[PDB]
């Protein structure tokens, strides 16, 4: 029962808070507010004028302790132990884990911060929320117009003029088709702006040329209509994932084509007649039936049944850093945002404190960059673990204190800071002896599992022993699931072209941890693929550094349920089975599939005139990798671009499972628009938009892409009139005895 | 140590046995179910009898037969808006519910008329016995697991350990979507493994309401053991549901859905085997011998007497 989000009473009406700043000390008395629909956290400060959080942009809500405190004492004179700090409330909020603003209010009423701070999370985090529909994030637009007024309630037109900047002269010709005011000196009466007002001024500002032809094409010669059943065979046909069951994923019936026509169509002269126009076929072109993706994927639905070893998990090197190895800040915030974002896996760099205090810290080798307790970094984890995923955290430790006194307390620290969470003994079912498999994410949820070496700190070691890595010969011996092995970059890179079936055969049981080289000074990437394709579950990667290989794994651990654990492929799990993942033809018992990309057109890509490109590369097996495909860059155009392009071509992924398309848009020169990552597997066919996401895969609003995918099961080239067949042996066995009877007389005999 | 392994096929239409077959062997030759993995089942128990009930109860308004007792309209709609997708128990209303409907005649002529509409041939099989499944401590029997239904979809290879001999059996979807996909399965077979429902003879696919399910199965068995990728592979044909075939012949004569049948009407035997004739007799495009075995896979016993003959057939072939 995945809910959509819902807001309630007290934040539609609203709470009296006082907004203020570490900075500036500005004390602003504001009535905090939710719109309806849950897409912004506003409230009117500065005299009249209105702020606006996107609660999409929210990446955590604090409250009681872990709101941030007033260190200023003139501010904390006009504020005012315990009670004093139940009503804080602090929503941190940003496009990526390093650039957050903190946004700190406090209550005047009591308890109340907790409802908001609790609330604000469960929205700020809510998955239909995040793949909204077209058409939803087409209103959560009109919904920040109408809240962005002016101080005398109005909609000034010159937000208008910002929200649409590319092409003005064509938004003031939109705006006085619509009877609208088309000044930029002038406003709007909320009264006026209707959202039926503003869905045909969206309309008159971008034609869609592209959805005149994809109606021509379907049937509709007579185009302004279009009957119940051509929508449904479209549907059914066109829009329709040809891997399903037409048993477990039915067609369409016609009763339920009915609906979309009453909840879509807007003439009523054409839904008394069961049909459709172009409006309200573009409205559910980008409507909450018709999106990219089906449910399943990005729910919670993977098995977590599976040992340990069985999955890839998010994982984050380094993370105490937050630009530069050599030199750069450490902060306690990046443990909080890599947590919260889904990584599983985080690392503590611990190093042995000085004289005075002798406290434990965590700071880069002796580097240039600076230094932050671990008793802290502790209590971070402790707050964010298992806030937005129930499924265990591995603490990665490089432990550099070889003091007992500081072992015995940074242990302490462990058992107190965690208490119940904290694994210290085996579970019954899952001793550490020979032959024994690793316990499942569901055995361990919301366990804390340290990864240190041994021979106080090595007892909490159990399921998770690193070990000096002899060989894949040396591994099968032994037999111990429990232990494991880390290696740098260039090394597993070595195994990888020496040695890929005997690590995915390792992989089976046990687990590899992967990091970057020591050379990536400037907290560069490497391809985390590489070596998914070899099984490896914890593939450690740098949070700070948003590059393509960061947009990957942000994006492809986003689905089930932000879990932070994806299932590997079968073929990579089961013991008795065996491939090579250089192989370059399809693997028997593995149904490979065929992909066809085609980008028509994309809406509100830019806010100033630009030529637009889009990128189609596809990240699975070395055979299924491919990422040279390009659009030609438009002509200057950004409202509604249409590429008449040949289309993008897939046609042999071998493991899809593995495979993962990426869909990216870029203005002309190389600026980055936005982008997406598609799991091949679950991708839908047909015409669908491709709400664009940001770097740290963050829905934007407007910015959204038209495509029509084709994603089918692979047939070769010999053996596609044999595949016809299975498919409908009556026509071919008919055909033959006919053929045969129609000899019936020449024969005799 | 040193074992050989050979590959076999479960190719058939949907709905056919494949999948049941397959728990016969997990019984027979495999690990078995313990009473953990039974209750792996009970959810699945309960949807079939919600799935079976709300597709009778759609087909009271589609054949238009009138509820005899008036009170079961309320328990017909209480059913009907459940989603099956997320039960996970069989407590009252429902049980009450479900049983109150099961009893009325009008639901009862039309399970008569089943034929007309897609119901599951495990229902009666359950709606009978609903005490024993509504009980609170409720465990799946052994018959209980083989009854249920859970459609297959994709490429699934199941191995056993067979004292001799290893089989790596492979499961597929029998519907017409999946048969696109059997291709990645078809490198290096042994033998491919045929299942037919005897009984479907009178039924259209799911897939296609005007197409006779024994028509398509028979023509895929045509096509698909003539394939490049079976000229050194033996083809074992089970006929399957043999006691739903002893059951339905009696009212649904085969005369009336194949009229080149030349045999009496409400005789089983006889229409067994002009089946098996009809999959085998006359074919110019083959040239090898077809093993056939009339099966009824939800018969542990029947299976292991059926599968250690096929077994000795396919070694002595090897
Ligand atoms: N009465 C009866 N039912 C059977 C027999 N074989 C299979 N079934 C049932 O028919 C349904 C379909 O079986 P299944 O193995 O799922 O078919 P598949 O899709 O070909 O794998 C299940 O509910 C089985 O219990 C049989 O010999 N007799
Ligand atoms: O972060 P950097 O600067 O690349 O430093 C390395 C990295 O932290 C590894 O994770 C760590 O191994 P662990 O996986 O054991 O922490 C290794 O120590 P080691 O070589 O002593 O194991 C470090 O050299
Ligand atoms: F209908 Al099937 F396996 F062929 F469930
Ligand atoms: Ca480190
Ligand atoms: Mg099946």
């Amino acid at each position: 029962q995945l809910e959509p989000p819902t807001v309630v009473e007290t934040l539609r009406r609203g709470s009296k808070f006082i907004k203020w700043d570490e900075e500036t000390s500005s004390r602003n008395l504001v009535t905090l507010r939710v719109d309806p629909n849950g897409f912004f956290l506003y409230w009117t400060g500065p005299n009249m004028e209105v702020d606006t959080l996107d609660i999409s942009s929210i990446r955590d809500t604090r409250t009681g302790r872990y709101a941030r405190l007033p260190k200023d004492p003139k501010i904390r004179e006009v504020l005012g132990d315990a009670r004093l700090e139940e009503k804080l409330m602090t929503v941190v909020s940003g496009p990526d884990p390093v650039n957050t603003v903190f946004l700190n209010f406090m209550a005047v009423q009591d308890d109340t911060a907790k409802v908001w701070s609790e609330e604000l999370f469960k929205l700020a985090m809510n998955i239909l929320a995040q793949n909204a529909s077209r058409n939803t994030f087409l209103r959560k637009a009109y919904t920040k117009l109408k809240l962005q007024v002016n101080q005398d309630g109005r909609i000034p037109v010159k937000n208008i003029l910002k929200m649409f900047s590319a092409d003005k002269k064509r938004v003031e010709t939109a705006l006085e088709s619509c009877g609208l005011k088309f000044n930029r000196s002038e406003s709007i009466r909320p009264d006026e702006f209707s959202l039926e007002i503003f869905e045909r001024f969206l309309n008159k500002l971008c034609l869609r040329p592209d959805i005149d032809k994809i109606l021509l094409e379907i049937g509709a010669k007579g185009k302004p209509y279009l009957t119940l059943e051509q929508l449904m065979d479209f549907i059914n046909q066109k829009q329709r994932d040809p891997r399903l069951n037409e048993v477990l994923y039915p067609p369409l019936r016609p009763s339920q084509a009915r609906l979309l026509i009453e909840k879509y169509e807007p003439n009523q002269q054409f839904l008394e007649r069961d049909q459709m126009s172009m409006e309200g076929f573009s409205r559910y072109l980008g409507g909450e039936e018709n999106g990219i993706l089906p449910l399943e994927a990005l729910d919670l639905s993977t098995d977590m049944t599976q040992p340990l070893s069985a999955y890839f998990i998010n994982s984050s090197h380094n993370t105490y850093l937050t630009a530069g190895q050599l030199a750069g800040t450490s902060s306690v915030e990046m443990y909080r945002q890599a947590l919260l974002w889904g990584c599983r896996c985080v690392e503590l760099d611990v190093w042995k404190g000085r004289p005075p205090e002798e406290e434990p810290f965590i700071t880069h080798g002796f580097t240039m960059t600076t230094e932050v307790p671990l008793r802290d970094v502790l209590e971070a984890i402790a707050e964010t673990a298992f806030k937005t995923s129930p499924y265990p955290v591995i603490l990665s430790f490089e432990n550099h204190v070889d003091s007992a006194k500081q072992q015995a307390k940074m242990a302490e620290y462990c058992r107190s800071i965690f208490g119940d969470a904290l694994l210290i003994e085996p579970l019954d079912k899952y001793p550490l002896a020979p032959g024994v498999p690793l316990p499942s994410p569901q055995d361990l949820m919301g366990r804390i599992l340290v990864k240190n070496k041994k021979r106080e700190m090595s007892t909490l070691v159990n399921y998770i022993e690193p070990v000096k890595f002899k060989s894949f010969e040396a591994a099968r011996k032994r037999n111990k699931c429990f232990e494991m092995s880390s290696f740098v970059e260039t090394k597993a890179m070595e195994q990888l072209t020496k040695s890929p079936m005997e690590f995915v055969e390792y992989n089976k049981q046990q687990l590899s941890r992967i990091y970057p080289k020591g050379t990536r000074v400037d907290s560069s990437n490497y391809m985390p693929q590489l070596f998914w394709n070899v099984g490896c579950q914890l593939v450690a990667l740098n949070f700070q550094t948003l590059d393509v290989a960061m947009q990957l794994n942000a994006g492809v651990f986003e689905y089930n349920g932000r879990s932070g654990y994806l299932l590997k492929p079968e073929f990579m799990r089961r013991p008795d089975k065996s491939f090579d993942p250089f192989t370059e033809v399809i693997v028997d018992g593995i149904v490979a599939n065929a992909l066809r990309v085609k980008v028509i057109s994309g809406q509100f890509l830019s806010d100033r005139k630009v030529g637009i490109y889009v990128e189609v590369d596809m990240f699975g097996l070395p055979v299924d990798t491919r990422r040279k495909y390009r659009t030609r860059t438009s002509q200057g155009n950004s409202f509604n671009p249409v590429w008449d392009e040949e289309p993008f071509d897939f046609p042999k992924v071998v493991l899809p499972t593995l495979a993962s398309l990426r869909i990216a848009a870029f203005e002309e020169g190389g600026k980055f628009v936005g982008h997406r990552i598609l799991p091949v597997s679950a991708i839908r066919s047909g015409y669908h938009y491709v709400c664009l996401r940001n770097e740290a895969n963050q829905p934007l609003c407007l910015p959204a892409l038209l495509i029509y995918t084709e994603a089918s099961d692979y047939i070769p080239d010999d053996h596609q009139d044999y595949a016809e067949a299975l498919i409908n042996p009556i026509k071919h066995v008919s055909l033959m005895d006919q053929r045969a009877r129609q000899l019936a007389a020449l024969i005799g005999e | 140590d040193a074992r050989r392994e050979l590959k076999l096929l479960l190719l058939g239409t949907g709905e056919s046995g494949k999948s049941t077959f397959i728990k016969q062997m997990r019984i027979i030759h495999g690990s078995g179910y313990s009473d953990e993995d039974k209750r792996g089942f009970t959810k699945l128990v309960y949807q079939n009898i919600f799935t079976a009930m709300q597709a009778m109860i759609r087909a009271m308004d589609t054949l238009k037969i009138p509820y005899k007792y008036e009170h079961n309209k309320a328990h017909a709609q209480l059913v009907r808006e459940v989603d099956v997708e997320k039960v996970s128990a069989f407590e009252n209303p429902y049980v009450d519910a479900i049983k109150s409907l099961w009893n009325d005649p009008g639901i009862q002529e039309c399970y008569d008329r089943r034929r007309e509409y897609q119901l599951s041939d495990s229902t009666k099989y359950y709606l009978n016995d609903l005490d024993r499944v509504a009980d609170p401590s409720y465990l799946p029997t052994q018959q209980d697991v083989l009854r249920v239904r859970v459609p297959t979809t994709g490429i699934i290879e199941y191995p056993f350990d067979l004292q001799s001999v290893i089989f790596r059996m492979v499961d597929v979807g029998g519907q017409r979507s999946e048969r696109r996909k059997w291709i990645h399965c078809f490198e290096n077979v042994t033998s491919i493994m045929f299942l037919v429902a005897l009984s479907e003879y009178d039924q259209v696919l799911v897939e296609s309401d005007n197409e006779n399910r024994m028509e398509e199965s028979k023509a895929l068995f045509r096509t698909i053991i003539t394939y490049p990728w079976f000229q050194n592979s033996s083809v074992i044909l089970f006929l399957n549901k043999k006691d739903l075939l002893e059951e339905k012949i009696m009212y649904s004569h085969l005369v009336d859905y194949f009229p080149e049948y030349d045999g009496p009407q409400r005789d089983a035997q006889a229409a067994r085997e002009f089946i098996l004739k009809m999959f085998v007799d006359l074919n110019p495009d083959s040239d090898k011998i077809i093993y056939s075995h009339f099966t009824c896979a939800t018969d542990t016993e029947n299976i292991r007497f059926v599968f250690a003959a096929v077994k000795d057939t396919i070694l002595q072939l090897n």
